[PDB]
RNA sequence: GAAAAGUACCCCGGGAGGGGAGUGAAAGAGUACCUGAAACCGUGUGCCUACAAUCCGUCAGAGCCUCCUUUUCCUCUCCGGAGGAGGGUGGUGAUGGCGUGCCUUUUGAAGAAUGAGCCUGCGAGUCAGGGACAUGUCGCAAGGUUAACCCGUGUGGGGUA
RNA sequence: GGGAUGAGCUGUGGGUAGGGGUGAAAGGCCAAUCAAACUCCGUGAUAGCUGGUUCUCCCCGAAAUGCAUUUAGGUGCAGC
RNA sequence: CGCGGCACAUCCACCUUGUGGUGGGUGUGGGUAGGGGAGCGUCCCUCAUUCAGCGAAGCCACCGGGUGACCGGUGGUGGAGGGUGGGGGAGUGAGAAUGCAGGCAUGAGUAGCGACAAGGCAAGUGAGAACCUUGCCCGCCGAAAGACCAAGGGUUCCUGG
C-alpha cells in the first residue's frame, strides 16, 4: 500500500454505493433527495 | 534561521542600492559608410558584417 | 406612447429647445424618439440624429401651437381617436 | 523652459524593480547616448525601455517639430502597475504565492543646445 | 457619460502602450472607466550626514536655505524692493544636556514574561417584561391606575375585572 | 536486506458500521483523522480558567486583613 | 516664596437673598481598582430657520482657536446634499482578542527552477530562436523509456489559425 491513495475511481460503483436508485430506497434516502431538492443543489 | 525582525527603510535602502547594472564602454565603428557604436570586445566583428546593428 | 412616427413635434427643453421636426422613428420600450434636426451627433466615420425622451417633445396640433393630447370615442366603429387639447381637432 | 516630449508605456510585463536597473544607466544621457547602451545592455529591460525613448523621441520630432540632434532624456522613471496573483504547491501541501509584477515607464525628453 | 457622441485620420511600435488631433460641460470621466483616503513604490529639489555607540524623542543652540518686513544706499523712485544690515515666518539640525517602547498581567516587567509585520474597513453591558429594589422627575391625590377588549384614518375616546 | 509453490501475490464483483465492525492482538485498522469515525442538528453546549472590551475632562479614592467555606488562584459577610 | 491663568470646597456680602448669579477671604486640587459629576464628535427622525450646479458631501493643504474630546476660516479637488437652534432615537467612538476580510511591505532580486540519457552544428522560419522546423552527427532505453488493451479521463485527436 506503498504509494496507494484512498480515491480510485470507478463509475458502476459510485451508482451502486451513491446513485438514485439507492437513495430511492430507504426512508434516510429519500429524505436526503428531498432535503437537496429543498436546498436547490443541481445534482441529487 | 528566520528574520528576527523587518528592517528599517534605511537598511534595506543601503543593500539594494548596490543590486545596479554595470554599463560597458563603446568605441566608433565606420561599416559600410555609416557610423555606429559597439562594444570595444566586438570591434573586429563589427569590421567584418558579423554583428547586427537592428 | 402618445406621440407617434408621422407627426410632427416640438422641442420643448433641452439644447434643441423650440425646434420644429417629425419622428423618423419611435422607440417604446425606453421612452424615446429620433426628430428629425435635433441633437445631431459628430459621430466618428466606421452627422446624424441620437434619440431624445419623449418627455421633451409635444405634438403640433395642426393649427401652430403645440398641446398635450387626449382621446375621444368616435362612437362608429368603437376605437379612441387621439384628438388635441387646445381648440379640439382631428 | 524647454520643448519636451512625453511618452508612456503601461502594463509592460516587466518588473518595476528590473526596469529601474536599466534607467539608471541612460538618466540625462542624449537620446542617441542611450538609444546604443540600451542597445548594448544584456539585460531583458533594455528592450522595453528602448522603445519608450525611442517613442519619446518620434513624438519630439513629427508633433513637436524638434531636432533629433538636440534631445536629451531629461526624465525617467518606472511606476508600478497591477500585480496578478499565482500559486506554486510546495511541500507537504503548502501552497505559497507568485507575483506578476507589471510597470509604467514615463520617458520625458527634452530638446536643449 | 445627459447621450456612446467608446477617440475618424497621422506618427513611433511586431503588438501592447502612447503622442498629436478630435468628441464631451469635464478624458483632472478613455470600457484598466464616479469620487479616489492610507499603507506601500518611484522621480525631482532644500538642508543634514563617511572619528562615531542613537527606545531614535525632548529642551538648550550655531549655521545654511526659502519667503515676507524695518533703516540710507543701485535713488533707473510711482517704480523695481537691486545688494547688504535688523526682525519675522517655513524647512533643516553641527553641537550640549536629559531620556529603559506600547499593551496585558503582576509583590515587582525596558524587560530576555505575554500579544501586536503594516494600513484601511469591520469586531464586545444589548433587548424583552404594568417583573424586583433604590432614586431623579411629572400628573392626580385618601385615593391612584386600568388589563384583555370595544369604537376610530393614528398617537384619540371608552373599558372597574 | 527478507520471502519468493505458498498460512503466496494479485485483478474483478460482493459482504460486515460506530460502544458497532474487523483484528496470526499493535488499542492495530475502519477514506492523510481512532482509548469509541465522519457529517448535520440540540447549540450561541459549558468552562470558579486565559485573552479582548473603543472619545474627554472635573472631584474624591482603596485592598491584598478577619470569619466561614468540597474551601485555599473561587465566593458570602465584615473591614477599608 | 514671588508674579499671572484655571478649577473645586467652604465662609462672608448682596441681586426674586440658593432655582441661582456676582464679589471678597481662607483652604484644597499625584493617583491604579473603583464611585460620583459635567461634556465632545458621528448618524437618523420631528419642529423652526438658513445654505447649496454663482458648486453640497467627502477628500487634500495652509492659517488660526479652545481647559480636553475637538473646532473654525481660506484655498485646491470634486459633483448633490449640508449648517444652526429646541427636542427624540442610537448597529455612536478600537491599538492590542496567536481577532476577521482586503490591499501591501520585510526577508530579497535571496532559496529554488522536480533525478545522474547529453547534446552539437548547418540551413530555415520569424519583430524576436539554447528550446519550433528540416538535414547530418553524437548519446540514452531496448522484459522498456517499444507496441497493444482494461479501469479512469473526456475532445486532450485531425486540419487551419
Ligand atoms: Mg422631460
Ligand atoms: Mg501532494
Ligand atoms: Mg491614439
Ligand atoms: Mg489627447
Ligand atoms: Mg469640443
Ligand atoms: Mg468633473
Ligand atoms: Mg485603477
Ligand atoms: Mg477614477
Ligand atoms: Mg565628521
Ligand atoms: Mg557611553
Ligand atoms: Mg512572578
Ligand atoms: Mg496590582
Ligand atoms: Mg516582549
Ligand atoms: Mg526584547
Ligand atoms: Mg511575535
Ligand atoms: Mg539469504
Ligand atoms: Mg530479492
Ligand atoms: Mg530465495
Ligand atoms: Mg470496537
Ligand atoms: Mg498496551
Ligand atoms: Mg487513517
Ligand atoms: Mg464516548
Ligand atoms: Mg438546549
Ligand atoms: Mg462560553
Ligand atoms: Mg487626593
Ligand atoms: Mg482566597
Ligand atoms: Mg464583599
Ligand atoms: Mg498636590
Ligand atoms: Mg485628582
Ligand atoms: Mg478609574
Ligand atoms: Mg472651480
Ligand atoms: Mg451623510
Ligand atoms: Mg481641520
Ligand atoms: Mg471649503
Ligand atoms: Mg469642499
Ligand atoms: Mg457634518
Ligand atoms: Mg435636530
Ligand atoms: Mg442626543
Ligand atoms: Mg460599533
Ligand atoms: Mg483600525
Ligand atoms: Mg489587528
Ligand atoms: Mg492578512
Ligand atoms: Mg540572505
Ligand atoms: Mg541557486
Ligand atoms: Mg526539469
Ligand atoms: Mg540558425
Ligand atoms: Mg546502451
Ligand atoms: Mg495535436
Ligand atoms: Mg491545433
Amino acid at each position: 500500500t506503498k504509494g496507494k491513495r484512498t480515491f480510485q475511481p470507478n463509475n458502476r460503483r459510485r451508482a451502486r454505493v451513491h446513485g438514485f436508485r439507492l437513495r430511492m430506497r430507504t426512508r434516510a434516502g429519500r429524505s436526503i433527495v428531498s432535503s437537496r431538492r429543498r436546498k436547490g443543489r443541481r445534482t441529487l | 534561521a528566520v528574520p528576527k525582525r523587518r528592517k528599517s527603510r534605511s537598511n534595506t535602502r543601503s543593500r539594494r542600492s548596490q543590486w545596479k547594472a554595470a554599463k560597458t564602454e563603446l568605441v566608433g565603428v565606420t561599416v559600410a559608410g555609416h557610423a555606429h557604436k559597439v562594444p570595444r570586445r566586438l570591434l573586429k566583428a563589427a569590421r567584418l558584417g558579423l554583428i547586427d546593428f537592428d | 406612447m402618445k406621440v407617434h412616427k408621422g407627426d410632427t413635434v416640438l422641442v420643448i427643453s433641452g439644447k434643441d429647445k423650440g425646434a420644429k421636426g417629425k419622428v423618423l422613428q419611435a422607440y417604446p420600450d425606453r421612452n424615446r424618439v429620433l426628430v428629425e434636426g435635433v441633437n445631431r451627433i459628430k459621430k466618428h466615420t466606421a452627422t446624424q440624429e441620437a434619440p431624445i425622451h419623449v418627455s421633451n417633445v409635444m405634438v403640433v396640433d395642426s393649427d401652430g401651437k403645440p398641446t398635450r393630447i387626449g382621446y375621444r370615442v368616435d362612437e362608429e366603429t368603437g376605437k379612441r381617436v387621439r384628438i388635441s387639447k387646445r381648440n379640439g381637432k382631428d | 523652459e524647454y520643448p519636451s516630449a512625453v511618452a508612456k508605456a503601461r502594463f509592460v510585463r516587466v518588473s518595476p524593480r528590473k526596469a529601474r536597473r536599466v534607467i539608471d544607466l541612460v538618466r540625462g544621457r542624449s537620446v542617441s547616448d542611450a538609444l546604443d547602451i540600451l542597445r548594448w545592455a544584456p539585460q531583458a529591460a533594455s528592450g522595453p525601455v528602448a522603445k519608450v525613448i525611442a517613442s519619446a523621441a518620434a513624438n519630439a520630432q513629427n508633433n513637436g517639430g524638434l531636432d533629433p540632434a538636440t534631445l536629451v532624456v531629461a526624465t525617467v522613471y518606472a511606476d508600478q502597475g497591477p500585480t496578478a496573483k499565482r500559486i506554486r504547491p510546495r511541500a507537504q501541501g503548502r501552497a505559497f504565492r507568485i507575483r506578476r509584477r507589471t510597470s509604467h515607464i514615463t520617458v520625458v525628453v527634452e530638446s536643449r543646445p
